[PDB]
């Protein structure tokens, strides 16, 4: 049973280790103590639930404008361990992670670069979130793949963390 | 899945 | 005249001018000798950068201020802080101008816990630089460290306060990671007193519009409000913070302390109703009330009503959403579980409705995997695999099982058709080569996994990617593919003499390969403790020091993290084994694409030739490894097992008495390991009879120290008259089969008693343990 | 969207084809042939998921130019076992057999082999019909055995 927290740094050494095993970007260690030293509080981890540690199940890091412009918001890697997926999961972590993303640092438009290629991601990614797409970069990829922009207004009130 | 090579 | 070149960086190939020209009729000079120095590593060459760096630090001892700074500038950057400090005092304390520099160093000795002598020094920055906030949180995140907490929250109520009545968009993330933080200071002194508390929760009550962590400050204030013996006013914000993220369950659990409805389950479970019906279907309002409840006609209706529904869908944690309430409690549950699924396999007529036949099945090829009915696990598993092949979460299940029966090889089989099942999408592409790691198939687990790691090979590529998965994976293998291929020259006692000089080879390839695998796991943590530099002066531009007063609080217990422990423990069984045995080339040349580790310049022995036998493995596993664990691990939670060995094969012991001790206050004598872990003990110089001695000082009447000098009393018996299933503690005797003389009497009562155990495990502890 | 969709079989599905053969089609198409449909002859494909878990499968050949057997062969169509049943593979056919004059193909060749009488008898019943006669050592498994062919057509 998955908990939805709110992402420390203690999580970065078993955030890491799952976008790793089940992704294949391969990110260091520095990239890992500044998303979530910067701007750690949009940023959710959630995995396992146990009383009377925990193991890594799913994540998701999410950084702002880092390169320089009215206040852009960018999600980073996303993943899920496989034996947990089609269970919400992904699919309602980030309805917290915008819904801080505009809450906090307050940044008007989402996004990032989902392969595809990609059923899973470019499905309940602007269908269930609503995403545009902007410029389908070809080749922004390694390994030949192109893969869809996705970018995403957000305006507080028309995105709360209980709508379900 | 951002790409820290390309 | 170098001014140019000092400023042709901050690459610097104008330095060559000098050191073409510089180096004219004065050659022995600094200032010049150290550009071309701090250059070569922010240019390549670190090898050939030290015999000028160093060939420089032979004209001094203090130099030209100006230039110490180009020297400290590159010992804060080779890892060496301690002595970089001293370059740069030796800057100040010879007249250098650059005030900057009492803030390149604050953010260096800060780090080399000198932290008393952290503030001094940077404060004494603050002074000149006090038109920049991102300075004025030093001089309390500092002083909120060294602890004097009024000093460091007085520090920033004098910030706000100046600067102005304005904060525009630069500072609108300044105000919220800070001015809240300070909350978490100016309450943290209260604990528990009433004097402060009401302001600090009414100062918490004042911001809020200020205040923008819109979370993360509830707890400050949603449980300060619960400090006070107001159960309500928090319980009516754990009421509105449940109502913000209800898949979570920290700010659920709480809220029946909140309405002080903690051990009234009555009404508990009767919260979570009036609850489900608000937040519709989210994991909470349906769970954590049936792990507190008692009756085999309720509980069936909240055990079913939570699970047939993920079935007929096909939800693979339709088990692993459960595999807790078996755990912490099985009897009660997998009785009315185990009748309340195979119950609704009746209509499931595998032509009406399959989506629930081929899952209903890896619910059952997974409950029953606990009560290790194996048997009834391989036929639920396989039976769901004879209706839908396609579906890769089976061959997972059936190489969890298959693999925890023994069957190694044929297990990662069964996972290799599954990862046949679909090329991309390192989902399985990993755990399919974990297994054929798991079996010691290191070849088509290198080939077979590097399809998606960027050579002639993965395993070269996945270092500069941290992966500490994969190499304490990838030694696990190695360490059991050694205590076999030497199993080869030690058997036999043509191709039978020259066959013992090849199978006798790899026993060096590897034992060399292992411990130069797991290196490579100590290092990162050597270098992920050593990337938190640049970080303590500039997490400040930023902002976040609420955020990152868990950094620091994360850098000592971080040598202490899982990956470092099994790191440990699964290489001491290998450098404790080389301190305890030196007392009583074409394919070399053509086989280095397939063990390659890191780049040619560093790693200069490629089958750790000198790690396979260096003299003295003791100042070798403490210094790469251990003797930084043991400086920072935490009391109650220290292997004091691997600590008894680690002071005994040095010549300490007397260190072993004062560590079998503690380990006796956690579990209670009557243990399996404490008993071993003092026979061993029982009597280097003469000056250690003083171990006896306090050996019989305190632990004289229980257990026994009497028939440890003369020839008695067959103690295999008594070693196990406490009492045979033990067998955690009986492997301690016989891994050291020398100061623990029955020998061919134990590895019977070691063999002999292990039927009752897992077979995988049953069949590990032979062969090679 | 139904139950049972499908889609084009990406060069990184395949291996749950070759699963969905070996299957369906027991000891017919060589261990590596598949691999050698993406690696001059056009070669369609089409892997039918259904719910959301494939179970289903087709992938034929397109011939053109000696006349008789001009058109689209059916190289193998199969879907496993308690399932074809409720048509989440009779449609295939439909999207193959639309292959034919949506891309110009008069005919549509269909190689089934001799006993298969379940599937000759149903074939038939769908708009084929025994076009000539029986064979000789024709079908033969990846195996040793071997078998007489049947053959099948029809027009558009
Ligand atoms: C992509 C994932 C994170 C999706 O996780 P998830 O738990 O399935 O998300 P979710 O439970 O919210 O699913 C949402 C929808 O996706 C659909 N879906 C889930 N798995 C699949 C699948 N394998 N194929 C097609 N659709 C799927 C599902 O039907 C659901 O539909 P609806 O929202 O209408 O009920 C996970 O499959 C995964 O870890 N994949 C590998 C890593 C990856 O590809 N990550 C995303 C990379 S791009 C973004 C960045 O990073
Ligand atoms: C070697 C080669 O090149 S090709 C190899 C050919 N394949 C083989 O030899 C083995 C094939 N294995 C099989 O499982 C099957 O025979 C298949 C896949 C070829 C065909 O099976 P299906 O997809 O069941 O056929 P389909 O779904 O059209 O219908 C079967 C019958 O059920 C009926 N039906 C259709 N939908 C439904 C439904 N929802 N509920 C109940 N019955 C239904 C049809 O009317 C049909 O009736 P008929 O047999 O009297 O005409
Ligand atoms: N989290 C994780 N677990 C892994 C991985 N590889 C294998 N495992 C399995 O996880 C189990 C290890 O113990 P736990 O960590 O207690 O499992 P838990 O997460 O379900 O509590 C083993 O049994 P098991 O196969 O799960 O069987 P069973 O114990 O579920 O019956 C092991 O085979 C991996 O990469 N990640």
């Amino acid at each position: 049973p998955i908990n939805i927290r709110r992402a420390t740094i203690n999580d970065i050494i078993c955030m890491q280790n799952a976008n790793l095993h089940n992704l294949p970007e391969n990110y260091m260690m520095k990239y890992y103590m500044y998303h979530i030293l910067s701007w750690p509080e949009a940023s959710f981890v959630a995995t396992t639930t146990t009383l009377d540690g925990e193991k890594l199940v799913g994540y998701v890091l999410v950084k702002m404008n880092d390169d320089p412009e009215p206040p852009n918001g960018h999600i980073t890697s996303l993943s899920v361990m496989r034996t947990y997926r089609r269970m919400g999961i992904a699919e309602n972590l980030m309805r917290q992670a915008l819904f801080a993303l505009r809450e906090v640092h307050q940044a008007e438009y989402v996004s990032l670069h989902v392969r595809q290629s990609n059923r899973a991601a470019l499905h309940l990614y602007r269908d269930t979130l609503a995403f545009e797409v902007l410029s389908i970069e070809k080749s922004y990829y390694q390994d030949g793949e192109d893969a869809y922009a996705m970018k995403k207004v957000l305006k507080l009130e028309e995105l709360q963390i209980s709508n379900f | 899945s951002y790409s820290m090579e390309h | 005249a170098a001014k140019i070149a000092l400023k042709k960086y901050n690459q610097y190939k104008k330095s060559l001018k000098l050191l073409d020209a510089i180096l004219k009729k004065d050659g022995s000079h600094v200032d010049s000798l150290a550009l071309k120095g701090l250059d070569l590593y922010s240019v390549g060459e670190k090898d050939d950068a030290a015999s000028y760096v160093a060939n420089a630090i032979r004209k001094i001892e203090s130099a030209s201020p100006i230039c110490c700074h180009v020297l400290g500038i590159y010992m804060r950057n080779t890892k060496e802080y301690k002595e970089s400090i001293k370059w740069f005092t030796a800057a100040l304390n010879n007249g250098s101008t650059n005030k900057q520099i009492y803030r390149d160093l604050a953010t260096l000795q800060s780090q080399i816990g000198d932290f008393k002598n952290a503030l001094v020094s940077r404060k004494k920055y603050w002074e000149a630089f006090l038109g920049y906030r991102a300075n004025w949180t030093s001089l309390a995140v500092a002083q909120d460290v060294n602890g004097e907490r009024q000093q460091a929250i007085n520090t920033l109520s004098q910030f706000e306060k100046l600067a102005e009545g304005k904060i525009s968009d630069s500072e609108k993330y300044e105000h919220s990671e800070c001015l809240m933080y300070k909350n978490d200071i100016m309450y943290k002194a209260a604990s528990d007193n009433q004097d402060k508390l009401q302001n600090v929760l009414k100062h918490l009550n004042d911001i809020e519009p200020c205040v923008f962590d819109k979370f993360g400050l509830l707890e400050r204030k949603a449980t300060i409000y619960m400090k006070l013996g107001q159960l309500k006013d928090a319980s009516i914000v754990y009421r509105t913070l449940i109502k913000r993220n209800p898949d979570n369950f920290k700010y659920y659990k709480l809220l029946e302390v909140s309405l002080g409805i903690q051990g009234d389950n009555k009404l508990k479970k009767a919260l979570y109703g009036k609850l489900e019906q608000f937040y519709p279907r989210c994991e909470p309002p349906k769970f954590i009330p049936l792990t507190f409840l008692q009756d085999k006609e309720e509980l069936s209706k909240k055990l079913r009503e939570y699970v047939l529904p993920q079935l007929e869908r096909g939800v693979p944690a339709t088990f692993s959403n459960v595999k807790p309430l078996y755990q912490r409690r099985k009897s009660k549950v997998s009785p009315l579980l185990e009748k309340i699924v195979l119950d609704y396999l009746s209509g499931l007529d595998p032509t009406q409705d399959p989506i629930p036949f081929i899952w209903t099945n890896y619910y059952l090829s997974q409950h029953f995997l606990f009560l290790k009915d194996f048997p009834k696990a391989q036929e639920y598993i396989d039976a769901a695999l004879d209706h839908t092949p396609t579906l890769v979460e089976f061959y997972i299940l059936k190489a969890r099982i298959l693999k925890h029966l023994g069957l190694m090889d044929t297990a990662a089989g069964i996972l290799e058709e599954g990862r046949q099942l679909d090329l991309q999408d390192r989902f399985i592409n990993c755990k399919t080569v974990k297994y054929f790691l798991r079996a010691n198939n290191i070849d088509k687990a290198v080939e077979v996994a590097s399809l998606f790691t960027k050579s002639v090979n993965g395993i070269k590529d996945l270092h500069l990617v941290e992966a500490s998965w994969f190499i304490v994976e990838q030694a696990e293998a190695y360490y059991r593919l050694y205590l076999d291929r030497k199993k080869k020259l030690d058997d036999l006692a043509e191709q039978i003499a020259n066959d013992i000089k090849e199978n006798q080879w790899l026993v060096r390839k590897y034992k060399g390969l292992a411990l130069k695998r797991f290196n490579a796991i100590p290092k990162f943590y050597k270098q992920f403790e050593d990337d938190q530099l640049d970080f303590h002066s500039y997490c400040m531009r930023k902002g976040t020091p609420r955020a990152y007063l868990e950094m620091l609080e994360w850098g000592k217990a971080l040598y202490t993290k899982p990956m470092y422990v099994r790191a440990m423990k699964e290489a001491s069984k290998l450098y404790f084994q080389m301190h305890d045995d030196r007392l009583k080339n074409k394919r070399k040349e053509t086989e280095a694409k397939s063990v390659a580790a890191y780049p040619s310049d560093q790693d200069n022995d490629v089958f750790g030739e000198k790690l396979i036998e260096t003299s003295t493995p003791m100042e070798d596993f403490a210094t790469e490894f251990y003797n930084n664990y043991s400086m920072q691990v935490r009391e109650d939670e220290r292997d004091y097992i691997l600590d008894f060995e680690f002071n005994y094969r040095i010549g300490k012991l007397a260190l072993c008495f004062a560590s079998l001790n503690k380990f006796a206050k956690r579990f209670g004598t009557t243990s399996g390991l404490f008993g071993s872990m003092a026979i061993v003990l029982l009597h280097d110089p003469i000056l250690k009879k003083v171990v006896t001695k306090s050996l019989e000082k305190e632990y004289s009447e229980n257990f026994p120290l009497n028939e440890i000098s003369n020839n008695s009393f067959d103690w295999l018996n008594f070693y196990q008259e406490k009492f045979k299933n033990d067998i955690n503690g009986l492997l301690f005797l016989y891994r050291y089969r020398d100061d623990v003389p029955g020998s061919s009497n134990l590895k019977e009562m070691i063999i002999s008693s292990l039927s009752p155990l897992e077979p995988h495990s049953q069949n590990e502890i032979l062969q090679y343990y | 969207r139904d139950i049972c969709t499908l889609d084009n079989v990406y060069a990184n599905n395949l291996g749950m084809l070759t699963k969905l053969a070996h299957v369906t089609v027991p000891n017919l198409y060589q261990d590596a042939f598949f691999s050698a449909l993406f690696a001059k002859d056009v070669h369609f494909t089409q892997m039918a998921y259904y719910s959301e878990i494939p179970v289903g499968g087709l992938v034929a050949k397109l011939v053109p130019k000696e006349l008789s057997l001009k058109g689209i062969q059916i190289e193998f169509l199969g879907v496993l076992p308690n399932y074809r049943h409720k048509s989440i593979g009779s449609k295939l056919l439909k999207f193959a057999e639309d292959k034919c004059s949506e891309c110009h193909q008069h005919n549509v060749f269909v190689y089934l082999p001799a006993v298969d009488d379940l599937t000759k008898q149903w074939f038939i019943a769908h708009g084929f019909e025994q076009v000539g006669e029986t064979v000789n050592n024709f079908i033969k498994g990846v195996n040793g055995d071997e078998q007489d062919a049947i053959l099948l057509k029809k027009h558009i």
